[PDB]
């Protein structure tokens, strides 16, 4: 199809603020020519390992709709962003389906999202009654009663607050450093192609 | 709005040694949202540093910048006849504001 | 290479309104926005506003909120700037710059700055 | 079931150790039921770091540690990872890799004397900061100046340990508080 | 619930020995101790000693310093007290009680007291 | 060792009045290590108050006690006809010992 506009992949990678893990941002990219070559040309520190499709063949396919998700998590929790995984982030904040057909990208962000005094602007959820379905958001602050005695929205022993903070500082090691994650999802079926790829 | 102040207003320096400029922010400005510009007389401004550390395309290695929080500094390793102009400092953490401007002679 | 060429000088009498053009060449027009910066003779720069070339959204400065309107046309790849109710203290040089400080499709902040300026237009 | 862990031998003891002499207990080869502290003493402050508090009865560990001491009422805040102070730096330091919980509760009715109790002491002046999980049961003449003294207290020669003198009429932040710390391995 | 059951009465004669049994059910046996107290008819109570059901560490009184020894068997949940060199002055009722006054694993004192008591075994020496 | 003492030996009060039992110690005894017991006739003793302040499981609110240092006292708000027995005071600060005992019976 003949479409002129180009896809805004620089609008989701070179952004200023990235959302927290429990309120992750989702964008819709459609009706544009996608050039993924800019992603590989970056220096060999981007962890561009992805599933269902090889990175090199992305330039010759058409996709119905491409969704981009972005959030900031801990350095050693990047392993948990993969199909068929379990953990704190995988079971309470972000869940990926077993059939994903997308790509996952992550890179270091120590120089930008870490402060010497400590950054408490990033949050993650620690308490939930049940695991969450794939691609679900739970933006709700409320006391969680682990025990049986009820509380009228007040902090307590068996009454908990479900959100904690990361406390990023430049003094920790690589495993505690903040990382920025961008996850791309592709849909293929009907294909009234919106994302086309560069081909004449 | 965040107000940026540059001191001194003018720098008289010998042609060949190292310079240093100041752009101090009233409030806290993220390191993501600061940039520097250069304006030779009778021309148009051009971009030099973005992100307070990174360098723009086509800018030699003698221009460098650093700083965080409230204090930001632009440093030049050595001077050339083409490096005597007015420099400005920009922020877009909240709205978008410019600096007073520092001249070098 | 990327280049932006503006219109010519104007001697508009006080009280009227003026329009300045800016034609782009050398890059995908839709992927970037256009910002406007003005410089009075003998003083520093000042920010006018921001216009998106993909969906027409605008973000004007608080000083010129109800006075300036911006408009872009994709066919000719040219931006326009309308300033109404001109005052004697508006004599300056207006600039047209390619914007990397704010996203075009989504309108979020980015890492960068005005990376390509025009020749400049003198208005009195 | 059988072989229940001895968590009631460390919370209901009669005499609690001093801060500089914080006892250490070894718990192994026992089924741990964390329901004992799930309902007791409705004035205690429970905070756990490195593990979800309401997931304890789901995990298998190797060894479990337990240390107990009596500190001041207003000093309970200093017992936490990534925190500093007089007690934290100088008497008991909790490392960042804590993976454990902390429990504290009021002990007025058992650790108060009408004439003042002098059984609890702490170190106010040390030569250097101590490493995490380090104990220094040693009192020696503390010199702050440059002229040494032959083991005699006086100017520039201070006894490194100081008492507490708890009284029933003091404030909430001055009353004795009993603290137990569990470290998982 | 917690119930303590003992053996029957004895009519032992001087120079002999006697064994007292104590069976309990309703609590983890390796958590608490066992203590023995005797009482003559018309007088007050009198302590004997403590036994730990975890490692066999034991503590005894002074007047019974060498005349007594105690044992436990984990499988059967029972403890035994041996008193030798019996005399006519030991005509009393001997009691088995669950102890919460010293710890079973570490040997430190606790806040509390004898919380459960058995029926009582009567022994007469003549 | 710490030798304990109670007085009076026998009390003769009305079934319904307010009574008080006293226990005296020789040396100082930690308040965390003193308790009380009740021995109904024909039975085995049971625990009433432990720690000199806390009430044992299954003990009515009418029972309470207080004291520290050397003199300890158990107070009964009201006398009832299931409360005629002999009571004891215990210490385990050093070793362990039992008191002489105090008996309360009907006055008439
Ligand atoms: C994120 O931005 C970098 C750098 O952006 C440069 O500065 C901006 C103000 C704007 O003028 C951009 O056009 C500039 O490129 C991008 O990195 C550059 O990518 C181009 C394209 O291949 C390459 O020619 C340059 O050498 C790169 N420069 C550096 C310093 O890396 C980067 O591509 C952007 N991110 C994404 C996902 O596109
Ligand atoms: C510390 O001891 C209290 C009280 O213990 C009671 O008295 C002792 C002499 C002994 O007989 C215990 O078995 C008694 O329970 C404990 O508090 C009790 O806890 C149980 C179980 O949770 C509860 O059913 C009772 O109601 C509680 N009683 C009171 C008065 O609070 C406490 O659990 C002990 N500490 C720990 C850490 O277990």
């Amino acid at each position: 199809p003949n479409i002129t506009n180009l896809c805004p992949f620089d609008e989701v990678f070179n952004a200023t603020r990235f959302a927290s893990v429990y309120a992750w941002n989702r964008k819709r990219i459609s009706n544009c020519v996608a050039d993924y070559s800019v992603l590989y040309n970056l220096a060999p520190f981007f962890t561009f390992k992805c599933y269902g499709v090889s990175p090199t063949k992305l330039n010759d396919l058409c996709f119905t709709n491409v969704y981009a998700d972005s959030f900031v998590i801990r350095g050693d929790e990047v392993r948990q962003i993969a199909p068929g995984q379990t953990g704190n982030i995988a079971d309470y904040n972000y869940k990926l389906p077993d059939d994903f057909t997308g790509c996952v990208i992550a890179w270091n962000s120590n120089k930008l999202d870490s402060k010497v005094s400590g950054n408490y602007n990033y949050l993650y959820r620690l308490f939930r009654k049940s695991n969450l379905k794939p691609f679900e958001r739970d933006i709700s602050t409320e006391i969680y009663q682990a025990g049986n005695k009820p509380c009228n929205g007040v902090a307590g022993f068996n009454c908990y607050f479900p959100l904690r903070s990361y406390s990023f500082r430049p003094t920790y090691g690589v495993g505690h450093q903040p990382y920025r994650v961008v996850v791309l999802s592709f849909e293929l079926l009907h294909a009234p192609a919106t994302v086309c790829g560069p081909k004449k | 709005e965040i107000v940026l102040t540059q001191s001194p207003g003018t720098l008289s320096l010998s042609p060949g040694e190292r310079a240093t400029l100041s752009c101090r922010a009233s409030q806290t400005v993220s390191s993501t949202s600061l940039a520097w510009y250069q304006q030779k007389p009778g021309q148009a401004p051009r971009l030099l540093i973005y992100g307070a550390s990174s360098r723009a395309t086509g800018i030699p290695d003698r221009f460098s910048g650093s700083g965080s929080g409230t204090d930001f500094t632009l440093t030049i390793s050595r001077l050339e006849p083409e490096d005597f102009a007015v420099y400005y400092c920009q922020q877009h953490d909240t709205s978008l504001t410019f600096g007073g401007g520092t001249k070098v002679e | 290479q990327v280049q932006l060429v503006q219109s010519g000088a104007e001697v508009k009498k006080p009280g009227a309104s003026v329009k300045v053009s800016c034609k782009a060449s050398g890059y995908p027009f839709t992927s970037y926005g256009i910002s406007w910066v003005r410089q009075a003779p003998g003083q520093g720069l000042e920010w006018m506003g921001w216009i998106s070339t993909y969906n027409g959204n605008t973000n004007y400065a608080q000083k010129f909120q109800g006075r300036v309107t911006m408009t872009t046309d994709t066919s000719t790849t040219t931006g326009y700037m309308e300033l109404r109710r001109l005052r004697s203290d508006d004599t300056a040089v207006y600039y047209c710059a390619r914007d990397y400080t704010r996203g075009a499709w989504f309108g979020e902040s980015l890492i960068g700055g005005f990376d390509n300026w025009g020749q400049g237009t003198l208005v009195t």
